[PDB]
């Protein structure tokens, strides 16, 4: 792969079948799995980026609590808190530690989390 | 501070309480069941 060009995993997820298929001992059904397993690739790294961190996944599952912003969720999600379930299941003190993050306003979005997964 | 004070609170009190999670609730009900009581009398 690497000697006919290929450098990336975008561009094996991407590139125009026929060119895969001019590669000598690649058929129809190689490059259909390849090109599946290059999209799933890529599709497991950009979702674990956005979990380590907020950029998506955090973003979205553990911004939910009210008053979540973009810089509280990636430093919740750095905790391993990187669902709207992982937070519901947080004492105060598991996040007292957390610059920005006041006792009250800790309690106040851990029952939020709480009322939208226990109570929705 | 006692068992009393404990036992007149609901459910939904306690987990408003802060550094008080779902395994925390069980804890109390399980320990408050072993003596015969309850949450809210």
């Amino acid at each position: 792969l690497v000697e006919e060009g290929f450098s990336t995993l975008e561009e094996l997820a991407y590139v125009p079948m026929k060119e895969l298929l001019e590669i000598e001992g690649l058929d129809e059904p190689t490059v259909e799995a390849l090109r599946e397993r290059a999209k799933n690739a890529l599709a497991t790294i950009a979702q674990a980026q956005e979990e380590s961190l907020g950029d998506n996944k955090p973003a979205d599952d553990l911004l939910n609590l009210e008053g979540v912003d973009r810089d509280l969720a990636f430093k919740l999600a750095a905790r391993g808190v990187c669902t709207l379930e992982d937070l519901a299941e947080q004492g105060i003190d598991d996040l007292a530690d957390i610059e920005g993050l006041t006792d009250e306003k800790a309690g106040a979005l851990i029952m939020a989390a709480r009322n939208i997964c226990w109570f929705g | 501070h006692y068992i009393g004070d404990l036992v007149q609170r609901t459910e939904v009190e306690l987990l408003k309480t802060p550094n008080l999670g779902k395994k925390s609730l069980t804890e109390i009900k399980d320990v408050l069941a072993s003596r015969g009581l309850s949450l809210g009398m």
